[PDB]
C-alpha cells in the first residue's frame, strides 16, 4: 500500500494583507485666504 | 466673505 500522498501540497491562499488604510489623500484646503498686496486706503487728506 | 479680516477696507481712515 506504499501508494499515498504525503506531499501533495501547493500554495493555496496567499493572503494579501489585513489592512492598509490610506496611501495619501487630500493635500489640504489652504485656509486663511490672501490677495497678495496691500489694500490700503488713501493717506491723509490730500 | 469670511476670511478677509483685519483691514479689508480703510476702517480707521476717516476718508481718503
Amino acid at each position: 500500500g506504499a501508494p499515498g500522498a504525503p506531499g501533495s501540497q501547493g500554495a493555496p491562499g496567499l493572503q494579501g494583507a489585513p489592512g492598509a488604510p490610506g496611501s495619501q489623500g487630500a493635500p489640504g484646503l489652504q485656509g486663511a485666504p490672501g490677495a497678495p498686496g496691500s489694500q490700503g486706503a488713501p493717506g491723509l487728506q490730500g | 466673505a469670511p476670511g478677509s479680516q483685519g483691514a479689508p477696507g480703510l476702517q480707521g481712515a476717516p476718508g481718503a
